[PDB]
Parts: structure tokens; C-alpha cells; sequence
RNA sequence: ACAUAUUAUUAUCUUAUUAUUUAUAUAAUAUUUUUUAAUAAAUUUAUUAAUUUAUAUUUAUUUAUAUCAGAAAU
RNA sequence: GGAUUAAAACUAGAGUAGCGAAACGGAUUCGAUACCCGUGUAGUUCUAGUAGUAAACUAUGAAUACAAUUAUUUAUAUAUAUAUAUAUAAAUAAUAAAUGAAAAUGAAAGUAUUCCACCUGAAGAGUACGUUAGCAAUAAUGAAACUCAAAACAAUAGACGG
RNA sequence: GAGCGUUAAUCAUAAUGGUUUAAAGGAUCCGUAGAAUGAAUUAUAUAUUAUAAUUUAGAGUUAAUAAAAUUAAUUAAAGAAUU
RNA sequence: AUAAGAAUAUGAUGUUGGUUCAGAUUAAGCGCUAAAUAAGGACAUGACACAUGCGAAUCAUACGUUUAUUAUUGAUAAGAUAAUAAAUAUGUGGUGUAAACGUGAGUAAUUUUAUUAGGAAUUAAUGAACUAUAGAAUAAGCUAAAUACUUAAUAUAUAAAAAGGAUAUAUAAUAUAUUUAUCUAUAGUCAAGCCAAUAAUGGUUUAGGUAGUAGGUUUAUUAAGAGUUAAACCUAGCCAACGAUCCAUAAUCGAUAAUGAAAGUUAGAACGAUCACGUUGACUCUGAAAUAUAGUCAAUAUCUAUAAGAUACAGCAGUGAGGAAUAUUGGACAAUGAUCGAAAGAUUGAUCCAGUUACUUAUUAGGAU
């Protein structure tokens, strides 16, 4: 049959309807006693100009088409070259949008900081008026303004404590919950495995059919999937 | 797309029908001609042997 | 340096021959075509030599391109 | 392919104490174009460049896996009855095995694997010619003919040593 | 041995090699090609290769903690001595 | 599967390292020497120049031409006609020389070689010349005449042909029969054109090369693809340090020869395969196929007949030259082939034999006492 080769497109878009395909064949080199790969670039006809640099293609022998062209593209095995072209066009549009959004979030942050620098009022001073007015009874209009600078309509000892809250405090509690879950899951499964009877019951209670007839790994995974479904789904 | 001016498929294999090959190559004399001549008789014998072979 | 021989090349010069392509002929031949003599046969027809007519096939000269080769330069 | 690259040298502009090719003198000597001494120019210095050469050496390309010990530092860690002790790496020194012409190498110059550079008797020769690069000195690349049966390394025993 | 010798030639006769010190490590490093070489598991295939999925032992990124004050470039200073 | 080393350093030792030797061989030369026989080879050099003779002829059953005899005719013999037997290949014709033979100049590959269970454009109304089968073979002209040539007729969009001769018999030139030729068609056989992949010496102190150059489109040309050639219009490509381009050198190869344990290396004489050439260059004709050992023109050399002439020994033998070096100006067509012819036969320096030469191989070249 017609001789067919597999190769990688190494040049495209330079000649009209012609691409260069790199074909590697296996040969034996008697001198060094080693089977080597021999490489050659083929000028190949691309009737539909579909192939792109980087694509993996199969080329088939054809009639003489030019001085140096004797093969044509017969199939695109892998279209990595075509993918590169599509992803490059999308990237330009995708990045422009993101950069526009980020540019608008930077100018807004600058405006907020500039606005705050125009308000001579400082947190410490403001928190020293909400703690003196709340301990003296005075209600100068500054407080009403302060009830707008911060949004704190009510001036109590439990409102300054919520104005000065630090994110670190929230992190400290989320970390304890994370540690609890892991510790509970491990203790639960550890105990369950120690008692085969309580293990068999555990599985049946959670909806396993004849858990007794199961393997150690085929069943310990069920226990793990259940212990993690009784401490993460209920919470 | 295959190259313009080229056949997409390979030419069909030509299978020989031996009955047709024999009929066209070594066909039998259509009539039993009168080979009274000495040379005609020799030619008839040679043609028969060649056809048999 | 150089004097030699050989080869190759060319935006050059000359060029056999050939191919292709131009223009021309009161060009030749055949047929057609228009007439015209001479001759012959018969009692219009044929032949030959001319003229007109187109057609095909050649010939001469001519235009252009390429070309063995030689010259010059490298 | 690229970059960097001692000293000397070179192209400009500064600087120039000391040192110091050369040069001119003083000695020494049979002679002294030297060793020693004097005066001491370039250079040695800085700024901006050119050039890409050294015994540019560990005369030992880089990477990975692996193999028996000791000593000595360093680092990290651990412990305590708190200052040592116990661990794991690195470095260095001396070694086993192995390797090697041996000298020796010693975690490689061992056991293996991967990649690169390079060599094929001496002399001629890193020369000639050509080419490339440089302001230049030069640098890179790099032969052949003729001649010879030499030439070279480690080690051994001598002889000799101002 | 009806040949023998000699000259001219061919093949064989050590790379089942080497490069500290004998011919031979590039001044050094960076890095391109390499038709150079190169992890693990599983499943396919047309099979030491390809593809897909998965993995972290090579190679990297960012932190945290501890440690160190060297090597480049630039700027600003000091010191003994010399003439 | 078959793998050996030796001499030479050094005062001596180990090692590095070259050189030489031991083996086989030749397309061999030379020196000395030499018996017979059988077989295998023989200008590697100047693709230098060539005296002389040969190497391609054959057909009379294509057409003409020339005799002799007999018979008939011709009232005197010049001629004619037919039969028979001969002659003619200095007239017109047919077939044959694209092979074989010789040589290795050119050729490093758009061309050449080798290989592949390769390919299409998806190769002509090509048969070159035999086989099988079927059908046809007509009319004029031109030449002295024809199987010469020319123009027509009819034969698979349809196109595209031809030829008679010999011998008998019967007829009144014609018809049959036999024999040998001619043309067409279909298939077979033999045999052709084109392309791809892979490999094929040295130098980079030849590093850049290319400009129809790389690709696209269209027409011309061809049986047929393609910048293969010619014409037009576009794109800016293509090759290259895994060596492009350039230069030098060389015919290539094997189930051939030599050598080695082998991988390999060498040769390319001999046997066989392939290519190229026939003093040099180009072009054209015929043809399926030729830049043909043809033709044309030119170049070089020679020759005689002095013509827009002939010849060119790389056919055989042979001569001169060159060189260290390579042979008979032999016999035969008996054999195997080839060409012509219907046959009888003719031709054949293909070929087969012999000669020359230890160039190679083999056998023999007296045994017992
Ligand atoms: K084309
Ligand atoms: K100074
Ligand atoms: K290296
Ligand atoms: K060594
Ligand atoms: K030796
Ligand atoms: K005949
Ligand atoms: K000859
Ligand atoms: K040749
Ligand atoms: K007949
Ligand atoms: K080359
Ligand atoms: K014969
Ligand atoms: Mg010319
Ligand atoms: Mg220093
Ligand atoms: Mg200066
Ligand atoms: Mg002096
Ligand atoms: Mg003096
Ligand atoms: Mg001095
Ligand atoms: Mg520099
Ligand atoms: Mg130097
Ligand atoms: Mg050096
Ligand atoms: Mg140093
Ligand atoms: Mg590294
Ligand atoms: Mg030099
Ligand atoms: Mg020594
Ligand atoms: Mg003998
Ligand atoms: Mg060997
Ligand atoms: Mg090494
Ligand atoms: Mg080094
Ligand atoms: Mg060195
Ligand atoms: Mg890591
Ligand atoms: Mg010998
Ligand atoms: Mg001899
Ligand atoms: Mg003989
Ligand atoms: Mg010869
Ligand atoms: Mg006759
Ligand atoms: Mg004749
Ligand atoms: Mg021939
Ligand atoms: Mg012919
Ligand atoms: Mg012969
Ligand atoms: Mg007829
Ligand atoms: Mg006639
Ligand atoms: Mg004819
Ligand atoms: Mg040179
Ligand atoms: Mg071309
Ligand atoms: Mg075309
Ligand atoms: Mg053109
Ligand atoms: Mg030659
Ligand atoms: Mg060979
Ligand atoms: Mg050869
Ligand atoms: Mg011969
Ligand atoms: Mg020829
Ligand atoms: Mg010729
Ligand atoms: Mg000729
Ligand atoms: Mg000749
Ligand atoms: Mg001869
Ligand atoms: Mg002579
Ligand atoms: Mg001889
Ligand atoms: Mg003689
Ligand atoms: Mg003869």
C-alpha cells in the first residue's frame, strides 16, 4: 500500500498549502551496534491548510505535486498545534478583562485611603469619646457623626469591642474546630476498629448490608467514609 | 482533503478470471475448418497442442 | 610577478545548423476559380500555354527568440 | 553559541610617592650586552575601552547510585542526675578493600551508569599557508613533505653535588 | 620446488583502548540542538516504546524558625610608613 | 562456533609507544632457471595515432532486365506470344545492423547504482513479433514495372488499414484449390515510460548557498505526474556544522575474487548484472523506444576522386607510440547462436577451436635391491 509515516509538524504558514513534517524512523547502526532513530524533514501538501506547528499527523505518499513534494497530510492524530493557537487568542481577551477589573479595584482602594486621610478623626480618639460619653452621659453631635463614621448607632461597652475586632481572633476558633474534627474522626475510627462487634454493628446501623462479610480494606474504607459522614455531614 | 488532481483511494486490484483468460487467449476454432492441405494440418496440430499446454 | 595549457561562466560580440515565430512574392505545384489564345477531335468537347480566383503543400527572402562553436572579459 | 577571565600589552584622559623593562653610568670579571650599585623612562594607579592569553594546575570535565574503618573539627537535633552524653550530615587526616606501569589514589585515580572535550611514535610544529577577529602586539583555526627507530613515564642500585 | 628469489601492492597480525605523573580534561561556568540520556504505580496498545490516569524518592516554588556577615558592584572613611 | 605472537628501550626492571618480522594473496613486473600434459587468463599505461586484410549481408517465389530451345504467328525473318531451361542483386524493391562486440572517457547522482513482497498520474486507438482466435484484403495515379510511393473506398467519439507471388485445375483474362505473404481486431507472451523511501569517496584551510531558486494558480507540451521545458500571475520561501554550496577523485555491483576467527577491509582483471561511450559538440529525422557508431552543421586529424567528398580499428588480427609489463596480420562455420530466404541454401573475426606467453591451477616427471 501507499507508504505512510507519522511525524510532527515543524513548520507551517511559510508556504502556501505546504508544511514541513519531521519523520523519525528506526534503523540499526552496525558500527556502534545500536538501533538508532533517523530523522528527516518532509515537505508535505496541506490541501485544507488545517495543520499547525506542533500537531502530530500521518502523511501518505501521493503523486509528484512539485519538485520536492511527494506526500500529503492524511490525518491529524493529535492537534496540540491547533490548540496552542486557540488558547493564545483567548488569553489576550481573558487577561485584558482581569487586568481591567484589577485596575479598577486598585483605584478604588486608593480613593478610600485618600478619603480616610481627609478625616482627621482617629480610631483611638473616636474610641475615647464613645467610652467617655458612655461614662459621662454627654451626647455631643460628634457621636452622631461617629455613629455614621463607623455605623455604630448604639454607644455601649459592647460596641467598641465589636469595632476593634481582629481577624486573628476568628482564625483562632476556626483552627480549633478543624483540629477537633480530625481528632474526633481518628478516635472514632480507632475505637471502632478495636471492637469488631461494635464495628459490625456500626456498619449495619449506618445502612451497610451484611458488613460482616467484608475485607479489612474493603470495610475499613466504609468505616472511614462513615465516621467522616457522621462528623462532617451532621456538622 | 486529498491533494487536488489525485485519487483519494488506491486503484482497485485486478482479479483474473481463469475461465475468461482461457476464453480470450486460447479460444477454440469456431468452425471445424477443412484442413486438407499439408501445411494446414501441421498448423492445426500445433495450434491444438499449444492450446492444450 | 608571471608566461603557459585546460575548463567553466556571461546584462557582451560574432555565429553554422535547427526549432519556433513574423512579413512578402505578380514564387512553384495540385485542385478550384475568371476569362483568353493556340491546337485537336467531333460536327460544343478535350488538351496545352497564359490570366483571374480562393484553398492546401512547398520554395525564396525576411522579423524575433533559443542554439554547436569562436572572440572578449572574469 | 554566550558570558566572565591573572600578569604583561595596547587606545584615550588624568595621576605619578615608591617600585621599576629600557637607556645612560659605577663596579665585578680573562671579558660581563649579566648577577650587585646609582640616575631612573615606559609600566605599575584611577576612569572609559580593546584584547581573551598563563605551570588559567588538584598538571585529575560534569552528574548520579554504591562500598570497610579510625581520628579530628563544624553544623543541626536530642536528652538530662547540667554540663557533658547520644544521634545524623559536612569537611579534613590516616587507612581496609579495590585499582594501578608503579609512584600512589581512597570516597576516587574504587565498583557502575550518563553526557561532553581530547589523544593515536619522535622531530618537523602549535610551525607554514589560507581564513576569521583585533588599533596593534597578536588570538583562534591548523597542515604536509623530508629524516629517523626511535621517543617517553614510574621505579631500582649506583656515581656525583660549590 | 618447475619453479625460487626480489620489487610493487592487498588482507591479517591489540583498542575484549586511553587522557594526575608517559600523546591526550576545554580557563571557567551558563545554556541551545542532540536523529543524547533520565523516577514510581496501574491500564491499554500495534510493546523497553506510545498513550492515559495516578504517585512523590529526583528537580524546583513560597513561607516559618534558626544561623551566618562572606562574595560582587558602588559610595563614604581610617591607618602605619615613604618621598 | 575455529581469535597464539616475535625482534628492537634500558646499566638492569616495569610500563608507554612506534617500527620491522613470522601467514596468505595478485590483473602482477623483474633476476636466475625451466620437462610434458589438461584447464583457466592475457594493454591496468596514451577514450594516443593507425599501413593492410577482414568483422553485414540476404532474397531471382516483389518488379524489371538478358539468353537458349521448342511450338504458334510473322510469305523471309526483324519481332511478338506461350512453354521449358538458365542468367542478372552496377535498375526499382523487401528484411537485417536501438542488437551484439569493444571500451571505461564522462559520471558523486533533477540524471547513476543497489534495495523494497513500495507507488500513481490511478501510463497511448504504441507491437516491436511470435502464439490463439475472428474478419478483411477495394479504386485510381505515379515509375519502365511492382509486395515502391501517393491520393481515395470500406473496417472495434468514432478514428485508424492492406499485396501480392508461386504451383496446379477449370474456364476466357477469370475462377477455385494448395502454398507463402499483406492488413485489422481481442487476449497472451516478450518488452517499455514516470515517481517515492534507504544507501553509495575526500576536503569547511570550500561557510554560507539558491533567484526557476522554494511553494501556489493557469495554459502549452507528453501516453503520463512535476518549475521537466516554454509563457503568464502570485506567495517568500528552500538547503546548510548530523556538512550546504564548491572543488578534487572514481564507471557501479554480486550467490565474483583476495584476506581474516569474525565484524569487516581490498579489488572491480576473469564469470555475471547495470550504466555510459564508439574522434569532439550540438541539433534533427524515423520509430514504441535514439540527441543513434544514422543524418545535418561545426571542430580535430588523415586521405583522393577535389567533391556543399571519404575516413576516424574503444569489432578481429596487426603496426607505431607510451610503459616495468600483457599474445596470431591463425583455422572453421563441424557445434551453439544470430541475420536473410517459401525452400534449397547464403552470411557470420558472434562463436567454436588452435597459436603465442610458467600469468594462474592441477597431474605426471621410476620403483625395489
Ligand atoms: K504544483
Ligand atoms: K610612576
Ligand atoms: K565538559
Ligand atoms: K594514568
Ligand atoms: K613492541
Ligand atoms: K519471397
Ligand atoms: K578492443
Ligand atoms: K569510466
Ligand atoms: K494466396
Ligand atoms: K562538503
Ligand atoms: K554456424
Ligand atoms: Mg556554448
Ligand atoms: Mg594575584
Ligand atoms: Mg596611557
Ligand atoms: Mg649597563
Ligand atoms: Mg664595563
Ligand atoms: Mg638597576
Ligand atoms: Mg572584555
Ligand atoms: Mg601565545
Ligand atoms: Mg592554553
Ligand atoms: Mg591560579
Ligand atoms: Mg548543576
Ligand atoms: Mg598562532
Ligand atoms: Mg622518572
Ligand atoms: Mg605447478
Ligand atoms: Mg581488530
Ligand atoms: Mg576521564
Ligand atoms: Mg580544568
Ligand atoms: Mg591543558
Ligand atoms: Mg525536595
Ligand atoms: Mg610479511
Ligand atoms: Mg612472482
Ligand atoms: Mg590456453
Ligand atoms: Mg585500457
Ligand atoms: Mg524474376
Ligand atoms: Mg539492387
Ligand atoms: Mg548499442
Ligand atoms: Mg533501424
Ligand atoms: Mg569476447
Ligand atoms: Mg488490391
Ligand atoms: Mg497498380
Ligand atoms: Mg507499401
Ligand atoms: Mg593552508
Ligand atoms: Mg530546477
Ligand atoms: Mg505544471
Ligand atoms: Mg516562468
Ligand atoms: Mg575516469
Ligand atoms: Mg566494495
Ligand atoms: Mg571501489
Ligand atoms: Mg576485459
Ligand atoms: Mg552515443
Ligand atoms: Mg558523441
Ligand atoms: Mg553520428
Ligand atoms: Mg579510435
Ligand atoms: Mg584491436
Ligand atoms: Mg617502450
Ligand atoms: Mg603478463
Ligand atoms: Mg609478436
Ligand atoms: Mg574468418
Amino acid at each position: 500500500a501507499r507508504q505512510n509515516f507519522l511525524g510532527l509538524v515543524v513548520s507551517q504558514g511559510k508556504m502556501q498549502k505546504t508544511v514541513k513534517v519531521r519523520v523519525e524512523t528506526k534503523v540499526f547502526n552496525k558500527k556502534i551496534n545500536k538501533e538508532l532513530f533517523h530523522r528527516r524533514d518532509y515537505l508535505v501538501h496541506d490541501e485544507g491548510e488545517i495543520s499547525r506547528e506542533g500537531d502530530l499527523v500521518r502523511i501518505e505518499a501521493t503523486r509528484p505535486l512539485s519538485k520536492r513534494k511527494f506526500f500529503a497530510i492524511a490525518e491529524i492524530i493529535r492537534n496540540k498545534g491547533q490548540q496552542f493557537a486557540l488558547y493564545e487568542s483567548e488569553a489576550q481577551l481573558s487577561v485584558a478583562k482581569e487586568e481591567a477589573q484589577k485596575a479598577k479595584e486598585f483605584l478604588d482602594k486608593r480613593s478610600v485611603r485618600e478619603n480616610k486621610l481627609n478625616e482627621k478623626t482617629t480610631l483611638l480618639r473616636d474610641i475615647r469619646t464613645i467610652q467617655d460619653a458612655l461614662s459621662s452621659g454627654s451626647t455631643p453631635k460628634e457621636l452622631l457623626e461617629i455613629k455614621q463614621r463607623y455605623g455604630i448607632q448604639d454607644f455601649s461597652q459592647e460596641t467598641v469591642r465589636q469595632l476593634l475586632q481582629l481577624d486573628i481572633s476568628g482564625l483562632e476558633v476556626n483552627l480549633e474546630k478543624q483540629r477537633s474534627l480530625i481528632d474526633r474522626i481518628q478516635t472514632r475510627l480507632s475505637e471502632l476498629l478495636s471492637n469488631d462487634l461494635k464495628c459490625d454493628q456500626f456498619l449495619k446501623d449506618h445502612g451497610v448490608e451484611d458488613p460482616l462479610t467484608l475485607k479489612k480494606n474493603i470495610k475499613k474504607n466504609l468505616l472511614r467514609k462513615h465516621v467522616m459522614m457522621d462528623m462532617q455531614q451532621p456538622s | 482533503k486529498h491533494p487536488k488532481g489525485s485519487h483519494r483511494l488506491s486503484p482497485k486490484v485486478n482479479f483474473i478470471d481463469v475461465d475468461n483468460l482461457i476464453a480470450k487467449t486460447v479460444a477454440e476454432p469456431q468452425s471445424i475448418k477443412s484442413s486438407n492441405g499439408s501445411a494446414q494440418k501441421v498448423r492445426l496440430q500445433k495450434a491444438e497442442l499449444r492450446r492444450k499446454f
